[PDB]
């Protein structure tokens, strides 16, 4: 949750805007003015600078967007109200009305666009629909009102009046309960609202039931409540007349704008209370806010000017494995959708979790840690989405560090230590600790007495590498212990409160990201004489970092909108770019835009993940591309890496040097590609060599249509067999002639059975195993599907004797038909199998049939035993 | 439906109103001349309040939690708060029959003989208003707008909060049948307005709604009860009755109807008027009946000082067959649900649904007094169009109800009844004890297989074609749950001790014990995959291995695929399997057919990648090129492609091989080691000089100087 100032639009002739209301839907600014200014901005800079001067006389003072049927509204101090609809790209003037008696006030669309409740000063209410103005206009009483509000559902139309007061209505005008006002209970002086916003749920709850409505007095304190509670997060703000009041999108994070004395500020709160930060505007005075449709953009009004601010939100996002994973809440579910996207294959795999605290991950695995209905759980899930493990812990899992060997999930004044993997698979050994317990190198299990003692200095943010533990406290303390036996080791006591913690893969160095955006490295193992020092380096606004885990030098970061890598603090040219780190390994960083993604979250593009490389990785390329493999090789000699190396190889091989690029194979210690380069040259054609290059990479449909050019039907077969392209194989068996084609036509018939086999898919394995002469598989097949005059005809069909009419025999005594296993016996050689299912089966007259039958009747007293 | 008597005490008098604390802790009777403010919780007592004079008549609470009135026959209205105190006592000049707060402003409203008055709590004053008979019901619209009067007359007046008369209701049969009971369908929005909460001086006497969604519910003393909406439209017909009404009112979410009255019992109808079973048969009338609020717990008042507080407990009818998971909603809904594409179908059936058994291209619904058959038509796997095939219609009294394409099967007691669809009774079968457990095992299509599990401990698979049973084990204890493997070859029975014991079927033997099972389903599609889940934890072995236990509420219903699906109070839930902890646990034991077999349902990228490379080395070349074609790593199927061309010709030593493939991951010198125990060391050498780690191949010369 970081944020910064970007741009400053300018209005001319240094008029004073009043009012800023940026649509949702598209992304149109629309600014009033103060001496009939109305315009309408859009940005990429801007698009659509408008002046829709048309009417609005005097001062402008109200503007509403109509999200649905982006109908603009305005209003004047001279009570004139004015609709706008978008005609041929411009703005015009319509639904022109006008009541001459007092001053609108406030405005406001429903839920869903189709009515609008207009407040008057001297009390009078119209509420229209989209079309005609008057459905039911009330005039109220000796009152003042200022605001006025639906709720989710278009029911209930909370006024707001001058003196502080909220009535609760009908969508009629049937005065329900005032609202109780908590918020406000040492307070003596006058009050007036200056803010209400009922957030609808539009994308979801951040939880299942969470604070919608707000409601601040100018005075500065504020209560966000749900529907009309009792008992609601109270807020206290210093701001002087705070003045605006903006959910988000989201309904996640609460923009409070206002001035504290001292100027201008626009602090941030959780739906829940919890504060986020402050902006401090420039300029003389703020009026309004708006948010934009996502969630990105905070555009403010200041005087003259609208600055715009950018917003990084707290995504939940991870990386694991090939993996990208980002949850987001939807209107239609209340529970949380999480998306385990994986890249390499394009496959999504979502799931649904309930709480989603937060998510971890670290190698092929990722905690989200979640609220329960044994109070919270830490699920740990594959890369593919499924749980491996649900483990029920009692702290509430407020920060996540994930290491290969370990999880911990500490709350404000503990951590608790899980192991849930070896160097290989679950062996825990559960701990908690309080802070200022300092434990010593090892020991008790799962004592759940520490979580319970409350401290004054509580944990703001916490990691683990391999070796060590950080706990960073909200003064600064970090406290450092031993990681795979915990034990208090050293405490640092650093300067400011860190609100993220990373180490090098050497677990030397210690990156930390302040509340602020500060950006410091401090240096854990160098001995001043005291033990730890910073490291005289410091960024502005920086919101990612990701160390490199192989070279414990290399360190990235964004910066603003822009990336910089770091050797050993020397910083390079910044690249540009707005997307989060994802990795960072062999000189390469592979990062993805999440805003992009999260707007059309059920359809992520992989046109948004980037990768870039590092300089050093860009010399070699680029140098290769320039001078020949020859001379590249010197500079690539001069400093080793084997990344480089194999880069170099690949460069050769794409030329077929096969001698530059072998001593590069042996540079990587790399037997693999020593061994295929001499394959290579065994093959005394080229575009024979090419076609295996062209595999070498991966481009088997490239290699496949160079093998067919060439005329080799054989080859492309043969490719196409060795990996599992059986359809492709069929499909290549169609056309042209070979040595020996039925045999590779039933082979590829009985492998496509068996690939739809496994994935119990029968009736489309039954499809092949017949074209295919398939026998063993092919009666599973049948009985699973219960298809039993299927087994039926294929047990008449085998020959006199085989290895399989014991089995489809068995199959017919299980399911219970007679007849047919006799007949099927019969046809194998046992007869005795024949009478014991009958006499099993109970049909006992054909059992002394065939007794009578094959001469073996010592089944006489049976028949008299069942008699009975 | 079912109903379970907490607590049962008596008091002297006869009951008269009943009111609950909206938190839901102490109920304030009405019993002569005092209120009694019982504990839900136990059945115990405080005390009998005493600033009443005379007999009471009706109480209140004030869905806010603090003021609750209590009109009475000294023709006075105390309005007590919480902490068991009185604060106004204003008065009538008649007994006062019902009061009633409003929902939303707290407005009382008490009417008697002749007058309704009103309070605000913040008026100083009580605003009478008269009425035209003796008015006996009050119930307050849930947006509290409108406060409608029903009375011994026979006309429900309906008004407004100042009084004016809106509109007024007829009920048929005039004075004759007095409306004695009326209550206003509380589900609506404002329900929850107040779930987030948190000297008896006198007071002065003084003298659209057709767009609106609410039902009046309107129990006569002509032996009915109707529906009639806000604008006084009738909703349906009129239902007959055979008590005569004394009490009506609905559940927490106005989901249900109680009634009751006259004759000694409490009924509980749904929304729409059908009954659906008893609360119980009283020993005098019943005048008062109300659901605990957000509770299952009503409480029933009568002509005795009985005071009885039930719990009703909903028992849960359901059925599965593979994918299909057709379940009772609503009490007389069955809701067929798919468990892949979860496309949802509803049919309605009007009475109460008993028993719900489902089959492929079946579903059969036991209603009260007759059996729908219902049949899947279409031939698509995700068809879901339900039509109605037949109704055997008589009163059935049966156990456990199972259905057969064209066969339906009841249990009852011993006997195994096996009805036609038309109705005949085609076979039965006299088992010779108690049957606990009965399951359909597929088959043909007319003749199939039924899986009948005894008290006696004896198993049975019973042929619906032939009439002899046909034993499988006699364990001992009595088999609460059954299950067949996939293939027809292992059973899994769970026997009245938590304990999931699974046989071979055709040799009779045990093969391992689990210590805690409720509920187990094998595998639909890989034969080795247990499911039990005992005590809150899910348990899911593969063949004889350890378990991998999870926490789970609920208890097992079926398992297909990856999918554990676990049901918790009417709500199914698909628990995905982890198929990697059993994938790794074949691997440690060294069978590979089998890990493939178990990864094929669905596993990450690099477990397909161990198993491929645990397949090399353990020399299961097969599963190995299925493992690496599901990778597609080109470079390790040629190498295996080569070793097999190789193998194709003489070639058998196995070191070589294995030699080859240590090679090729990059050992370089277990690899080493492998190709010297061989004899080739040259193969060695070859490798060490490609690398050019002279330093090593100086020590694998062993042939010696020739060139």
């Amino acid at each position: 949750m970081f944020f910064y100032l970007s741009k400053k639009i300018s209005i001319p002739n240094n008029v004073k805007l009043q009012c800023v209301s940026w649509n949702k839907e598209q992304g149109f600014i629309a600014c009033g003015g103060e001496d009939g200014l109305l315009k309408v901005l859009k940005l990429e800079s801007n698009l659509s600078m408008n002046q829709t001067l048309e009417g609005h006389s005097g001062s402008v003072q109200v503007v509403t967007w109509n999200e649905q049927y982006q109908k603009l509204t305005t209003s004047d101090e001279n009570g004139l109200i004015i609709v706008w609809m978008l005609y041929k790209g411009s703005w015009i003037e319509e639904m022109i009305n006008n009541r001459n008696k007092s001053v609108v006030r406030s405005m406001s669309w429903n839920a869903d666009g189709q009515k609008i409740c207009i407040v008057y000063e001297d009390g009078a209410v119209i509420v229209g629909s989209v079309d005609g103005n008057r459905i039911w206009g009330k005039d109220l009483k000796g009152i003042q009102l200022s605001h006025v509000t639906w709720s989710a559902d278009s029911k209930v139309l909370l006024f707001g009046m001058a003196n502080g007061e909220i009535h609760i209505y009908d969508n009629q005008g049937n005065f329900m309960i005032k609202m109780k006002l908590s918020c406000l209970v040492n307070v003596t002086g006058a009050i007036s609202i200056a803010g209400i916003h009922w957030y609808h749920g539009t994308e979801g709850y951040v939880e299942p039931d969470c604070p919608c409505l707000a409601v601040c007095f100018d005075n500065g304190r504020c209560q966000i409540m749900r529907h009309e509670n009792d008992q609601n997060p109270v807020l206290i703000d210093t701001g002087m007349y705070v003045v605006g009041i903006q959910w988000n999108h989201m309904g996640s994070v609460l923009a409070v704008a206002g001035f504290q004395k001292a100027v201008n500020i626009v602090q941030f709160y959780t739906p829940f209370g919890e504060h986020l930060g402050t902006l401090k505007v420039p300029g003389k005075e703020i009026s309004a806010l708006s948010w934009e449709g996502g969630g990105l953009k905070i555009a403010l009004a200041v005087d003259s000017f609208i600055y715009f601010a950018n917003i990084r939100p707290n995504y939940k996002w991870g990386y694991c494995s090939n993996t990208v994973v980002y949850a987001y809440t939807r209107p239609d579910r209340p529970e949380y959708c999480v998306v385990f996207w994986d890249t390499k294959n394009n496959e999504k795999y979502v799931k649904y979790v309930k709480g989603l605290i937060s998510i971890t991950t670290c190698g092929d695995f990722c905690i989200l840690a979640t609220k329960a209905d044994a109070t919270f759980v830490l699920v740990l899930c594959n890369s593919i989405g499924t749980p491996l493990d649900p483990k029920y812990i009692d702290i509430v899992p407020l920060f996540v560090a994930m290491t290969k060997t370990h999880v911990i999930a500490a709350s404000k004044e503990a951590f608790y230590t899980w192991q849930y993997r070896v160097a290989s698979r679950k062996e825990g050994r559960e701990r908690i600790y309080h802070v200022d317990d300092t434990p010593s190198g090892s020991m008790g299990v799962l004592d759940y007495s520490k979580t319970i003692q409350g401290t004054r200095d509580p944990i703001c943010a916490i990691t683990a590498s391999d070796k060590i533990l950080i706990v960073g406290r909200e003064s600064g303390t970090i406290q450092r212990y031993s990681l795979p036996n915990v034990g208090l080791i050293q405490k640092y006591s650093l300067n400011c409160r860190a609100y993220q913690l990373s180490l090098n893969c050497n677990s030397s160095r210690l990156a930390i990201i302040d509340i602020s955006g500060v950006l410091t490295f401090f240096d854990l193992d160098a001995r001043v004489t005291v033990v730890g020092e910073l490291l005289k380096l410091e960024r502005r606004d920086v919101w990612d970092m990701k160390w490199a885990k192989d070279n414990p030098d290399l360190f990235a970061m964004m910066e603003k909108t822009r990336m910089y890598v770091f050797r050993n603090l020397d910083p390079e040219e910044p690249i540009q770019t707005s997307g989060y780190i994802c990795n960072f390994e062999d000189l390469e960083i592979k990062s993805v835009l999440l805003d992009e993604i999260l707007k059309d979250p059920e359809h992520p593009n992989k046109d948004y993940l980037i990768n870039f490389e590092i300089r050093s990785l860009r010399d070699s390329r680029a140098l290769i591309e320039k001078v020949g493999i020859k001379d590249a090789s010197q500079f690539i000699e001069d400093n080793p890496h084997p990344r480089l190396w194999r880069l170099l190889a690949e460069a050769a091989l794409q030329k077929l040097d096969l001698y530059t690029a072998e001593q590069a194979f042996v540079r990587c210690k790399d037997y693999q590609g020593i061994k295929f380069v001499k394959r290579l040259g065994k093959l005394l054609s080229e575009s024979m060599k090419q076609a295996e290059v062209v595999g070498y990479f991966g481009r088997f449909e490239e290699a496949e249509r160079t093998y067919l050019e060439m005329d080799r039907r054989d080859l492309a077969i043969g490719l196409r067999l060795k990996l599992g392209d059986w359809f492709r194989v069929l499909q290549l068996l169609k056309t042209g002639s070979g040595d020996a084609d039925d045999s590779l036509l039933e082979q590829a018939n009985n492998a496509i059975g068996d690939y739809f086999a496994d994935r119990q898919k029968w009736l489309n394995a039954v499809q092949y195993y017949v074209q295919g002469r398939n026998q063993e598989r092919l009666a599973e097949c049948y009985y699973m599907l219960e298809d039993y005059e299927g087994l039926e005809n294929l047990a008449i069909s085998l020959p006199e004797n085989h290895k399989l009419l014991p089995e489809i025999a068995q199959m017919f005594v299980r399911v219970g038909m007679c007849e047919q296993a006799v007949t099927a016996f019969l046809k194998c050689s046992q007869p005795k199998a024949a009478v014991d299912t009958c006499v099993h089966l109970n049909q006992w007259n054909k059992a002394v049939e065939l007794a009578k039958n094959h001469s073996m009747k010592e089944i006489g007293s049976l028949l008299a035993r069942y008699a009975s | 439906m079912r109903a379970v008597l907490t607590w049962r005490d008596k008091a002297e008098h006869c009951i008269n109103d009943i009111a609950f604390k909206p938190d839901g802790t102490q109920l304030i009777l009405a019993a002569g001349s005092r209120l009694l403010v019982y504990d839900t919780s136990d059945g115990t007592l405080l005390q009998p309040l005493k600033g009443h004079k005379d007999t009471v008549y009706c109480v209140a609470y004030a869905k806010d939690g603090k003021r609750f009135a209590s009109g009475s026959a000294d023709k006075s209205v105390i309005i007590w708060t919480s902490k068991l105190e009185g604060i106004l006592k204003y008065t009538h000049n008649d007994a006062i029959q019902c009061v009633s707060y409003n929902p939303i402003t707290h407005q009382l409203a008490s009417c008697s003989s002749s007058d309704f008055g009103l309070w605000s709590p913040e008026q100083k004053s009580v605003s009478k208003h008269k009425s035209s008979s003796k008015i006996i019901c009050c119930s307050w619209t849930n947006d509290g707008q409108y406060l409608a009067l029903g009375m011994f007359n026979g006309i429900i007046s309906i008004r407004n909060k100042n009084g004016e008369e809106k509109v007024k209701i007829e009920r048929p049969g005039g004075s004759l049948s007095p409306i004695w009971s009326i209550c206003w369908n509380p589900s609506s929005r404002w329900e929850s307005f107040w779930m987030n909460r948190e000297i008896q001086e006198i007071p002065s006497t003084l003298k659209n709604l057709e767009e609106r969604n609410d039902i009046l519910a309107v129990a006569d003393w002509g032996q009915k009860v109707s529906f009639y909406q806000l604008s006084g439209k009738q909703i349906g017909k009129d239902r007959a009755l055979n008590f005569d009404p004394c009490c009506i009112s609905y559940f927490t979410k106005g989901e249900y109807i109680l009634l009751g009255g006259s004759d000694k019992q409490v009924s509980l109808f749904t929304k729409d008027g059908v009954r659906l079973g008893t609360v119980g048969e009283q020993n005098s009338w019943v005048w008062t009946c109300q659901a605990k609020p957000d509770s299952n717990y009503v409480v029933v008042g009568c002509q005795d000082g009985t005071i009885s507080f039930y719990q009703l407990i909903f028992s849960t009818v359901h059925g599965l067959y593979k994918d299909r998971y057709a379940y009772r909603d609503s009490m007389t809904d069955v809701i067929v649900q798919h468990l892949i594409t979860e496309q949802k179908v509803r049919i309605k059936c009007k009475e109460l649904v008993k028993k719900i058994a489902i089959y492929r291209n079946r579903l059969a619904i036991q209603l009260p007094e007759k059996i729908l058959i219902y049949e899947l038509y279409s031939e698509d796997l995700s068809d879901m169009h339900y039509r109605v095939k037949e109704k055997i219609i008589k009163k059935f009294e049966c156990n456990l109800l199972v259905v057969c394409a064209n066969h339906i099967i009841l249990c009852q007691e011993k006997r195994l009844q096996c009805l036609s669809f038309s109705g005949v009774k085609e076979r039965e079968w006299q088992m010779e004890s108690l049957i606990r457990y009965i399951k359909v095992i597929g088959g043909p299509p007319g003749r199939e297989g039924l899986l009948v599990g005894l008290k006696n401990g004896q198993i049975l698979k019973i042929f619906v074609d032939n009439l002899f049973a046909i034993v499988l084990l006699k364990q001992a204890t009595a088999v609460r749950c059954l299950d067949m493997s996939a293939s027809r070859k292992k059973l899994a029975v769970v026997d009245e001790n938590d304990t999931c014991l699974v046989y071979d079927i055709d040799t009779k033997e045990l093969l391992f014990q689990e210590p805690n099972a409720n509920s187990v389903a094998w595998n639909t599609q890989c034969e080795d995959m247990l499911c039990f889940s005992g005590g809150g934890y899910l348990n899911i072995k593969a063949s004889t291995f350890p378990v991998h236990r999870q926490k789970l509420q609920g208890f097992v219903v079926g398992y297909n695929g990856s999918k554990i699906f676990c049901l918790h109070v009417f709500s199914i839930s698909a628990v995905e399997v982890p198929q990697s902890a059993p994938m790794y646990q074949y691997l440690d034991r060294k069978l590979f057919k089998e890990a493939y077999q178990i990864a094929c349902l669905g596993v990450t990228d690099t477990d397909w990648r161990e198993l491929a490379m645990e397949a090399l080395e353990g020399l299961d070349f097969e599963t190995a090129k299925k493992a690496f074609i599901r990778v597609q790593d080109l470079r390790y199927l040629e190498l295996i492609s080569s070793i097999e061309e190789r193998k194709k010709r003489g070639e058998t030593n196995n070191d070589l091989f294995l030699a080859d493939v240590f090679s090729y991951q990059g050992k370089f010198h277990e690899a080493a080691k492998l190709y010297k125990r061989s004899g080739h060391e040259n193969l060695a050498l070859e490798m060490y000089t490609d690398l050019c780690m002279f330093e090593y191949a100086k020590d694998f010369l062993g042939s010696g100087d020739p060139k």
